[PDB]
């Protein structure tokens, strides 16, 4: 729901 | 070193703007500073935060797009393939 939450998903 | 990359100049400018130092980085570092850039410049959509609007921003020139979705990162990954020089 936050940009950080979605962004963190791009890297393991 | 095999785990590092060298961002092309305009992408490096963006990373430096977000606090990065140097010319070579790991992919995780590149992602960290690019994410910080988007966050502090508050380019993401306030209501649907997976959306990033970058029209008129250097990030948009690199992407060749006015916006992108973190949920479909393909255009972002395309930009990184073109702007990250590897070994
Ligand atoms: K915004």
């Amino acid at each position: 729901l936050t940009f950080e939450h979605y962004w963190a998903q791009l890297t393991s | 070193q095999i785990n590092q990359v060298r961002p092309k100049l305009p992408l490096l400018k963006i990373l430096h703007a977000a606090g990065a130092q140097g010319e070579m980085f790991t992919v995780k570092e590149v992602m960290h500073y690019l994410g910080q850039y988007i966050m502090v410049k508050q380019l993401y959509d306030q209501q649907e935060q997976h959306m990033v609007y970058c029209g008129g921003d250097l990030l948009g020139e690199l992407l060749g797009r006015q916006s992108f979705s973190v949920k479909d990162p393909s255009p972002l990954y395309d930009m990184l393939r073109k702007n990250l020089v590897t070994l």
